[PDB]
């Protein structure tokens, strides 16, 4: 067990960071195609950021 | 490991390695008596390597980790000084080879 | 998960939902004086505002 | 403080006598286990901040994943550093061992604790700032006009978990140490314990530095009287400075 | 949250108090002039002690920081134990000492044993034996085994490589 625990965080550590692209961080929304479609070039810059 | 280390095997894992660690680890403790040391004619005789035991009536002189008695002898044991100021010492004969 | 392994978790701490609302304003009955402030016969100029 | 040393290619320096050196040395084992909760810490009342905040979970439970990891590697820290042997050994009603004192090194029968009195010198130079784990709601209603610490940071999620071992049992395992050493050497490490007279046993350790047994036979009353006098010297010094720990 | 009363004495132009977090402590009663101590009202941590849920869907509740000797509990049923740890509600005491399972805490652990239940005990530190230490009485050994045992080490973790502009911007160029 004391090997499958390195396996195991690492793994989960990278699931977990692919998880973390699912919030806004005060964006309207998680997601960059949703925001460049519904908002124009000049907002969508500051929900970028 | 636990015990007298004698040797180790390594062998790989994934990401990882393995010890397989042989070691001495004593059995069969059987109780004896023993003394720091024998007077024999005034002088007293403590073991160069090893302890004194006794079975009840004749005193050998045995190795730390295992019980292989041998008779008391000269080259067994050393002397230093007379036979009064070792606290616990022992009345026994130490023999000599002739 | 659906599933938990054998042991021991923390979990949120002991919550306590509020019973009742209650409401505490100063004691005073007197209608701020709108009619005066602005229903005035007669405003002030700017620079002497 | 400079000082030459005195060089020749047929001269040398051989001691004629010895002292018995008693030192303390204090390591950290483990620190306090703590609990974090994001929802009473960034949104302490508010329903909208938490419904606000659902959408942080992964890091809220990246946090308190990490912290648990915290907690479990101090229980395994004590764990591996005061559970070497599985025997709770305990010492002998008559206390010989040729003249060698251990009365402040072990147990005392006679306090609610099984502390020693060195322990118990210890475990009063160190103040802890939780002293326990039991801090009721009513008593942090009760203490408003005290700013207790505690009960501030209780308040905002942040909780003390309680050590898995108390302090009565590693001094348990410190007693059974020290009567496995006394009674029979290194062997009870080395598997099962083999009694063997403290003399003779000092006698080993002696022959092990590299001089012969037999100096401590005839030298047997002033070693330990040296060992008494150091022993006394620690538990002076640690009953007067606080620097120590 | 919870209103008590207040020894505070507010100057005549003061209205509210405040902790070092900036939150209100204290608040003037704008009817009856009279100091109000504001406190939360959720407080005390909370553990969930289980087996393994296909082994049953039983779990034991310690509530950290209550006394169990009304309570600020969920529920207290059965089986209310009050531990050093807290006050374990849902497990079983015994007065056994067996090797630790489930580590409570403060020296007390719990196990899934049987009716299948949770029990929670005080740990053993190990088998208590004495050796019969004597002035003159050595123990020697007679005989011997080898004993080999194994001890694993972690050597190495995987080897990981990010790109920014993949992660933060995946096919985005204006990203
Ligand atoms: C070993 O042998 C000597 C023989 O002299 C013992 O010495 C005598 O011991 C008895 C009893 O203590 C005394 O009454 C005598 O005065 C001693 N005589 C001398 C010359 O010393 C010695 O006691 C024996 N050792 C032990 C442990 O019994
Ligand atoms: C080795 O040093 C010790 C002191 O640490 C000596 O023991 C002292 O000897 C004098 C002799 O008059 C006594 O007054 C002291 O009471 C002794 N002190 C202790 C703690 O025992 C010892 O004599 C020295 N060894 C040699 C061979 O000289
Ligand atoms: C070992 O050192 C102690 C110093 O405290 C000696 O004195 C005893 O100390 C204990 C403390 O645990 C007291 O309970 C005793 O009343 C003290 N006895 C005396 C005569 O002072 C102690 O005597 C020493 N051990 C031996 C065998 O002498
Ligand atoms: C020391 O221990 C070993 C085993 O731990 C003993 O060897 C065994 O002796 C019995 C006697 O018939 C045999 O049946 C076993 O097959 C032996 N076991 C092995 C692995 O060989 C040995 O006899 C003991 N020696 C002493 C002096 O006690
Ligand atoms: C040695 O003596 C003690 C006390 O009589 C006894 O308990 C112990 O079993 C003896 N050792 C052996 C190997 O029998
Ligand atoms: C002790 O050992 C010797 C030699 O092996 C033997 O002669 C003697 O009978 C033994 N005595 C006892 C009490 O075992
Ligand atoms: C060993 O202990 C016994 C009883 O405690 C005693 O009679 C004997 O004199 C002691 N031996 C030594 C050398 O002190
Ligand atoms: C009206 O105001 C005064 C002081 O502000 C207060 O004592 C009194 O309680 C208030 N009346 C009622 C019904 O609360
Ligand atoms: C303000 O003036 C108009 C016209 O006289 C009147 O109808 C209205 O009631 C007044 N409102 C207030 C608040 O005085
Ligand atoms: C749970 O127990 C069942 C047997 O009752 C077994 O089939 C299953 O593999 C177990 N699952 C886990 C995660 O232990
Ligand atoms: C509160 O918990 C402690 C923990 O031991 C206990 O000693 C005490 O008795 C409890 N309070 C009361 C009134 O029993
Ligand atoms: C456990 O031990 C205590 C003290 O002897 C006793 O009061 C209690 O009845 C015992 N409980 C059980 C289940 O044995």
């Amino acid at each position: 067990g004391k090997l499958q625990d390195v396996v195991n965080q690492n793994a989960q550590a990278l699931n977990t960071l692919v998880k973390q692209l699912s919030s806004n961080f005060g964006a309207i929304s998680s997601v960059l195609n949703d925001i460049l479609s519904r908002l124009d070039k000049c907002e969508a810059e500051v929900q970028i950021d | 490991g636990k015990g007298y280390h004698l040797m180790s095997f390594p062998q790989s894992a994934p990401h990882g390695v393995v010890f397989l660690h042989v070691t001495y680890v004593p059995a069969q403790e059987k109780n004896f008596t023993t003394a720091p040391a024998i007077c024999h004619d005034g002088k007293a005789h403590f073991p160069r390597e090893g302890v004194f035991v006794s079975n009840g009536t004749h005193w050998f002189v045995t190795q730390r980790n295992f019980y292989e008695p041998q008779i008391i002898t000269t080259d067994n044991t050393f002397v230093s000084g007379n036979c009064d100021v070792v606290i616990g010492i022992v009345n026994n004969t130490v023999y000599d080879p002739l | 998960s659906f599933t938990v392994e054998k042991g021991i978790y923390q979990t949120s701490n002991f919550r306590v939902q509020p019973t009742e609302s209650i409401v505490r304003f100063p004691n005073i009955t007197n209608l701020c004086p709108f009619g005066e402030v602005f229903n005035a016969t007669r405003f002030a100029s700017v620079y002497a505002w | 403080a400079e000082n030459s040393v005195a060089y020749s290619n047929n001269s040398i320096a051989i001691p004629t006598n010895f002292t018995i050196s008693v030192t303390t040395e204090i390591l950290p084992v483990s620190m306090t286990k703590t609990s974090v909760d994001c929802t009473m810490y960034i949104c302490g009342d508010s329903t909208e901040c938490s419904n606000l905040l659902l959408q942080y979970g992964s890091f809220c439970t990246q946090l308190n994943r990490a912290l648990t990891g915290i907690a479990v590697e101090q229980d395994k820290n004590t764990q591996e550093v005061f559970a070497q042997v599985k025997q709770i050994y305990k010492t002998p009603p008559i206390k010989d061992f040729g003249g060698f004192n251990f009365s402040q090194i072990l147990p005392d029968p006679s306090k609610p604790s099984k502390r020693s009195f060195i322990e118990d010198l210890l475990f009063n130079k160190v103040t802890l700032a939780d002293a326990g784990f039991i801090k009721q709601y009513g008593d942090c209603l009760g203490d408003i006009a005290a700013r207790d610490l505690i009960c501030a940071q209780k308040f905002n999620g942040l909780t003390v978990l309680p050590p898995l071992l108390t302090d009565e049992m590693i001094a348990q395992y410190t007693s059974a140490l020290l009567a496995g050493t006394i009674t029979s050497g290194w062997t009870f490490g080395a598997g099962a314990a083999l009694q063997i007279p403290f003399a003779m046993q000092m006698a080993y350790r002696f022959n092990g530095i590299g001089v012969t047994q037999n100096v401590l036979y005839e030298n047997q009353k002033l070693i330990a009287n040296q060992f008494n006098s150091a022993i006394g010297k620690i538990q002076d010094s640690l009953s007067s400075t606080a620097s120590a720990l | 949250g919870v209103l008590t009363e207040s020894n505070k004495k507010f100057l005549p132009f003061q209205q509210f108090g405040r902790d070092i977090a900036d939150t209100t402590d204290a608040v003037r009663d704008p009817q009856t002039l009279e100091i109000l101590d504001i406190t939360p009202c959720s407080f005390g941590g909370v553990s969930v002690i289980t087996p393994g849920t296909n082994t049953s869907n039983q779990v034991a509740v310690l509530y950290q920081d209550v006394n169990c000797t009304t309570w600020r509990v969920y529920s207290t049923g059965s089986n209310v134990f009050q531990t050093r740890a807290g006050c374990l509600i849902g497990a079983e005491h015994v007065n056994n000492s067996y090797e630790c399972d489930i580590p409570i805490g403060a020296g007390i652990c719990a196990s899934y044993q049987t009716s299948q239940s949770i029990i929670a005990y005080t740990m053993s530190l190990g088998a208590e034996n004495s050796v019969a230490y004597s002035n003159n009485s050595i123990a020697i050994p007679t005989n011997f085994t080898i004993s080999v045992t194994t001890e694993i080490l972690p050597v190495s973790m995987t080897k990981t490589s990010v790109d920014c502009t993949m992660y933060i911007c995946g096919d985005s160029t204006e990203c």
